[PDB]
């Protein structure tokens, strides 16, 4: 309804019309990432997230809207978040990472050894909708 | 002058579990008794690492 | 439980 | 007193008498304050000395 | 988000022959990686957006006198909003040069040093690379199995000249070492 | 030097005495030493170096028995 | 913002030193309330029975030293400070004929204390043995035993005290 | 069998707030203090010069 | 400034090796100026010096292993340069019958 | 731009600390801290000790928050041997948790504040510290180096006469931390000290490892008891204060609200005191009453091959991580299989803050560093193992 004010983080000053920037951000990114082959799964979650939420920012009009049905963090977090998606976008076109080798191993292991309730282990709450649906797409 | 080896199994005891291990022998054969408190003394800096 | 696969491409 | 050294200070003490054939040494009259409990067999005709205490006993009837 | 999340995702998103081996344990998820895609590896798992591993806790170091490659390095590192831990190492040598990752972790310098120091292994692109925890005129490397507990030089003042000079170790009583290893187990 | 009463004697002469407050430290209980000569800054006994550190409330004369 | 109202009270306020003042009376609260430091050569702090102070070797009530040289605490010690020579005597049991401390090397952890299946060594409450040299901190068995035969009044009843834990 | 533990019904509640106070001298009034101060002894030390005078 | 990669093959370590030594004798009327010795040695014997020193390992080949030399004799370098190391001790590392009768004579151990 | 050495040899500026800097004359644009000066060698001599004699090794590191340094140890060495402890000695070891943080923060803030200059509340607060020392005192032998806490449980149960004691000192705790807070936050001279100085963005302390206050000195709620919650945090209510601006005056009232949260938490810790055992019984890693080794066979030989071998810890490799009071403190344990750690890496809080102390002192005075350094909280026990 109003202005951001205050962002609750030092060095992270509001960013008015924040919606026009990050629709700014994500259309670079999804017309940027042509270069990468179709077939990998880099390609084919970031265009799948990008274009999720894309669609989300484009369906709203406001931040409070923006970042509250998105609950992706407030709406600057994600300027920067969109920032480091095209940088690691143009230094991985820049790296070339492709082709598996023909000689190629990877011994993964399934170790389970179980831990006591009381050592410091992170358990945090559930993931939103779209981090799950883009798994979905990746293994099929 | 080190000497590669792997430790016999103790006489005095029936278990194999510290065998199949290969260790380096320093040869540091030098020590002696501080003339104060019967303490051992030693000057060769690998008195114990190969252990 | 120690399940090690080691993986491999054609 | 210093004087005596406590292998010849011990020797000293008179022997326990017991009626039985086993006696459990637990050092100190509280358990918990003493050395682990040990039970010595005495039948020889000399008194059997404690290996923890020290302390000698000796049988003088069923 | 958890283990399993992020174990899925790293073996979907990442790019093959990086990761030449990988683990998923209660303890910790691990991905070993073979000592020249480490900036790569770095670099697309702080910038990633389903994986924005932004902090590096620390640069661990073992050394293994009994493998090809002696030494392995342990790069501990923290995703803050995500709340999760990804644990990569590597496998290095005590004569060669692994890349450095002070670009993407300012955080890292040094503890690039102490590993340099307490170890050997040697760094490029490092603005420093000079020793941050042993004397000065210290010689070898500490944490190596090889270096004795006890050290090469000791310290003393002699009247003579009136400074502190370093001189042979001689220790009045030698490390007892007990060996209390036992068979059945 | 003063205090509310006197707790036993020693061997070495010098005076233990008590005092008891409400609820806050300070003024429990100290030692008047016999002597004057630094008082070798260690003059207590095994037997009321308990009591004097608050260790144990036995006042040291029935620590004896 | 200003009202013209507020400015005045502010511009006053830091004017007249009165958040300053404000600390200066708040310091004279316990200028004149009882004082918490304690005359140490003749009262001393409080302590708790199970203080870690200088070791003490005890011995049976008997007169038998309790020491039965099994080497547990100089195996546990984590300084190594611990060193111990048995013998068999020719009475027949075994006994220590050099068991010495390096007060130097020893931290005062307890871990000997608890690890003596027998009671032999304690940390007595003593808290005052500073030396003026340096030989005399090498505690050898005699003087361990001299300890141990002092503080025994006092170590006996701590152990008894103390006993209904470890 | 003896665990050292809270009383049977609990400790007393705690506050730990960080309570204000007000002990102040005063908000305004101390400006007028300072001024009619100075204005009545500006007028002794007047009288005072006259008597010196 | 930073720390170069490992050289690929021996002659590109060889000139490496020369810039080392290079650098090493530029930075040496440092040493004899904010250490205060003058009387004791001339300049032009630590040349022979730490020349014997780098001649000394001539015969290693591995590029790697030169290389690391070359950064632990630069590292060296900074520490003697730099108010690292103390006076008396750059002085110290720097500047009959048969000797099997003298090694049985002073111990068993030789 | 001269270069003056400072260095001082004095616990007056913590010791132990060379940090030469570069001068312009009045405002200062590098400075270099020299560590190593308490380089001990913890980590050469933890492996050559087992894991009980290893313990102590973790109270000597960041000596002002003891038994917050060796629960790391302990919550490693269970998380490796997959042992559960019992609800006693978890809340009990929370609980002395939050008394280190109480004495930590307590030290932290008055040593700098006598650095700033007002010495008075230093004295105040090592009066009321005494009787937190005296706490430890009673329940372990030793008043600050306490291996009270072990791999199992506790080392000892607690004294009859400990609960009151800790209720008595925390009715008036709060009203000596108002005393102290009075003389500083309304205070003129502390603003103008500390307002603006050391400025840390959320980024900056992200990239340079900031974990703790620093980092939720920028408003980052970085908590890692409420974030990795190990010991019984669920059942506890606490608050987690966050900054606004990464200025020191936001970090000294962050370290207020975090000792009035820590005493909030002792209360519940005092209120939700459990009975049962305080050792654990699913493994054999705790020795036996010394009422039962002294009449049964296998509790003595538990006791002996405890007491001379020690429990060896299947071989692995973990990184623990526990809220120490300076912030993140973790232990990367590698284990042989053998009752020895092959490798034991301390990630000390302290070493990055201190690294971080270069681009924080960026065109700022000289005698605008000391306060830095008072501000991050930098004992050199840790910095340097
Ligand atoms: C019983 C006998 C007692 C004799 C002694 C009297 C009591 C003395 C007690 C002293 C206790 C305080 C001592 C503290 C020492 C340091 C204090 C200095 C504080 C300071 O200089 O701050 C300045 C303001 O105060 C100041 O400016 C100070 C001067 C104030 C003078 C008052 C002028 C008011 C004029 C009103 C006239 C009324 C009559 C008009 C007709 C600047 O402030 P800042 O820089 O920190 O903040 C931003 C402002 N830009
Ligand atoms: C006061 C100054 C302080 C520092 C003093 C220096 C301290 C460290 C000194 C470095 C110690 C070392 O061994 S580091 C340097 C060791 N590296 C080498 O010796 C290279 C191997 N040798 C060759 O390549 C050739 O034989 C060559 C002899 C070069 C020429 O022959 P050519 O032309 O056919 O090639
Ligand atoms: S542990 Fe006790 S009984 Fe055993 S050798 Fe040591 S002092 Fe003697
Ligand atoms: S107190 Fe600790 S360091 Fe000292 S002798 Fe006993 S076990 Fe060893
Ligand atoms: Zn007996």
């Amino acid at each position: 309804a109003k202005v951001k004010q205050t962002t609750g983080i030092v060095g992270l000053d509001v960013v008015p019309n924040a919606r026009a920037v990050l629709i700014d951000l994500y259309s670079k990114t999804l017309k940027e990432i042509q270069a990468v082959p179709e077939d990998e799964g880099y390609r084919k979650a970031v265009e799948s997230f990008t274009r999720q939420r894309l669609n989300v920012c484009k369906e709203e009009e406001d931040w409070e809207m923006i970042e509250k049905r998105l609950g992706c963090g407030q709406v600057e977090e994600l300027i920067e978040e969109a920032r480091d998606e095209l940088t690691l976008i143009g230094k991985m076109i820049e790296w070339d990472p492709w082709g598996v080798p023909d000689d190629y191993e990877c011994e993964v292991i399934e170790n389970d050894a179980p831990i006591p309730k009381h050592v410091p282990q992170h358990r945090p709450g559930p993931l939103p909708e779209q981090f799950y649906k883009t798994l979905e797409g990746l293994i099929a | 002058k080190v000497i590669i080896y792997s430790p016999a199994r103790t006489a005095t005891q029936s278990g194999s579990g510290k065998l199949g291990k290969w260790k380096i022998n320093f040869v540091s054969t030098l020590k002696w008794e501080n003339p104060l408190m019967g303490w051992t003394s030693t000057g060769d800096p690998y008195a114990n690492v190969g252990d | 439980p120690i399940r090690r696969y080691v993986l491999t491409k054609d | 007193r210093s004087k005596k050294s406590p292998m010849e200070l011990i020797s000293e003490v008179p022997p326990i008498k017991v009626d039985g054939r086993i006696v459990a040494c637990e050092g100190d009259t509280n358990p918990a304050l003493g050395h682990p409990i040990e039970f010595i067999c005495l039948d020889l005709n000399e008194p059997a000395i404690c290996k923890y205490c020290g302390l000698r006993y000796v049988q003088d009837h069923h | 988000m958890d283990n399993q999340f992020i174990f899925k995702y790293s073996w979907e998103t990442l790019p093959k022959k990086w990761v030449k081996k990988m683990e998923r344990s209660e303890h910790g998820n691990r991905f070993d990686t073979n000592t020249d895609y480490l900036f790569q590896l770095l670099c697309f798992l702080k910038l990633h957006t389903y994986t924005r591993v932004q902090v590096l806790i620390d640069i661990c170091g073992v050394d293994y006198p009994s493998r090809k490659r002696r030494f392995e390095v342990v790069y501990n590192l923290l995703s803050t909003r995500y709340n999760s831990r990804i644990r990569v190492q590597t496998s290095a040598d005590e004569v060669t040069r692994i890349s450095s990752v002070v670009s993407l972790f300012p955080s890292a310098g040094w503890w690039e040093r102490e590993v340099w120091d307490m170890f050997g292994v040697s760094f490029i692109n490092h603005p420093d690379l000079r020793r941050i925890l042993t004397d000065y005129g210290f010689e070898g490397h500490p944490l190596r199995k090889d270096f004795p507990l006890s050290g090469y030089v000791q310290v003393r003042y002699d009247d003579p000249e009136k400074r502190v000079v370093s001189e042979p170790i001689e220790m009045t009583q030698e490390f007892r070492y007990f060996d209390f290893a036992s068979p059945w187990e | 030097n003063i205090g509310a009463t006197l707790v036993g004697v020693d061997k070495f002469g010098n005076k233990y005495y008590q005092k008891l407050g409400d609820t806050q430290y300070g003024r429990h209980r100290w030692v008047e030493y016999a002597s004057k000569d630094r008082y070798n800054a260690s003059q207590v006994p095994a037997e009321w170096h308990g009591w004097l550190h608050f260790i144990t409330d036995h006042t040291g004369d029935e620590l004896l028995s | 913002s200003k009202d013209w109202n507020t400015v005045f009270e502010r511009s006053i306020n830091t004017l007249f030193l009165t958040e300053m003042v404000r600390g200066l009376s708040l310091t004279l609260k316990y200028f004149f309330d009882p004082k918490v430091t304690i005359n140490y050569p003749f009262e001393k702090g409080p302590l708790s029975p199970r203080f870690r102070g200088e070791h003490a070797l005890r011995r049976y009530p008997t007169g038998e030293e309790r020491c039965i040289a099994c080497k547990l605490c100089e195996a546990v010690c984590p300084a190594q400070a611990i060193t111990i020579e048995a013998e068999e005597r020719e009475d027949g049991s075994r006994r220590t004929t050099r068991y010495d401390i390096d007060m130097t090397k020893c931290i005062y952890c307890g871990f000997c204390q608890e690890a003596c299946p027998v009671d032999a060594i304690v940390e007595g409450p003593n808290f005052e043995f500073a030396t003026e040299t340096h030989e005399e901190l090498l505690y050898d068995k005699e003087k361990l035993l001299e300890n141990g035969d002092r503080w025994e009044t006092e170590i006996a009843e701590n152990l008894r005290s103390e006993s209904l834990y470890r | 069998l003896l665990q050292d533990g809270p009383p049977p019904g609990g400790f007393a509640p705690v506050r730990y707030a960080r309570r204000i106070s007000n002990t102040g001298p005063s908000a305004m009034a101390m400006f007028l203090a300072v001024s009619g101060a100075f204005a009545w002894g500006m007028y002794q030390v007047g009288q005072g010069n006259k008597i010196r005078r | 400034i930073g720390v170069p990669p490992n050289s690929a093959n021996l002659t590109e370590a060889r000139r490496r090796v020369f810039d080392f030594f290079r650098a090493a004798c530029r930075s040496i009327p440092t040493i004899m100026d904010i250490y205060n010795l003058q009387d004791v040695v001339a300049p032009s014997q630590l040349r022979y010096a730490i020349s014997a020193q780098i001649r000394n390992n001539a015969h290693i080949t591995d590029p790697k292993v030169i290389d690391l030399l070359i950064f632990k004799g630069m590292e060296e370098l900074t520490d003697i340069v730099d108010h690292a190391k103390q006076r008396h001790h750059i002085i110290g590392q720097y500047v009959g019958k048969t000797d099997f009768l003298k090694n049985f004579y002073t111990s068993n151990y030789f | 731009n001269f270069t003056l050495n400072f260095g001082p040899q004095h616990p007056a500026a913590h010791g132990v600390l060379r940090l030469v800097l570069e001068m312009n004359g009045e405002v200062v644009e590098r400075a270099e801290p020299h560590i190593g000066l308490l380089h001990r060698g913890t980590e050469k001599l933890i492996e050559y000790k087992t894991y009980l004699q290893a313990l102590p090794y973790f109270d000597r590191l960041d000596y002002v928050s003891m038994m917050a340094q060796e629960h790391a140890y302990s919550l490693a060495v269970e998380k490796l041997l997959n042992c559960e402890v019992p609800l006693r000695a978890q809340y009990i070891r929370v609980l002395f948790c939050e008394i280190t943080r109480i004495l930590n923060h307590l030290l932290a803030l008055t040593t700098h504040a006598m650095d700033v200059g007002a010495l008075t509340p230093f004295l105040w607060a090592f009066e009321e510290r005494e009787k937190l020392l005296e706490f430890y005192e009673r329940v372990s032998g030793a008043r600050m180096h306490a291996s009270f806490i072990r791999p199992g449980g506790v080392a000892q149960d607690l004294p009859l006469g400990l609960c009151r004691d800790i209720d008595s000192f925390t009715q008036q705790f709060a009203s000596r931390i108002d005393e102290l807070e009075e003389m500083l936050t309304g205070n003129r001279i502390w603003k103008q000290r500390l307002v603006d100085i050391g400025t840390v963005t959320a980024q900056q302390a992200k990239d340079w490892g900031f974990s703790g206050v620093m980092l939720r000195g920028s408003g980052v709620c970085w908590d890692l008891r409420r974030a990795a919650p190990y010991d019984v945090y669920d059942q506890l209510d606490f608050d987690v204060p966050v900054g606004t601006r990464g200025d020191c005056y936001d970090r000294y009232c962050i370290r207020i609200e975090e000792m009035r949260q820590s005493l909030r938490i002792i209360v519940q810790c005092l209120n939700q005191m459990p009975s049962g055992m305080i050792k654990a019984d699913d493994r054999k890693l705790c020795p036996p009453s010394r009422c039962r080794m002294k009449l049964s066979m296998e509790s003595l030989i538990h006791h002996f091959e405890l007491y001379t071998e020690g429990f060896s810890v299947p071989a692995s490799s973990t990184y623990t991580a526990v809220e120490a009071p300076k912030g993140e403190f973790g232990v990367f344990l590698v284990s042989n299989g053998s009752n020895r750690p092959y490798r034991c890496k301390i990630r000390a809080p302290g070493f990055a803050h201190s690294q971080g102390l270069d681009f924080m002192s960026k065109h700022h005075m000289l005698a605008d560093v000391v306060t830095i350094i008072g501000t991050q909280d930098i004992v050199f026990g840790e910095v340097d193992r």
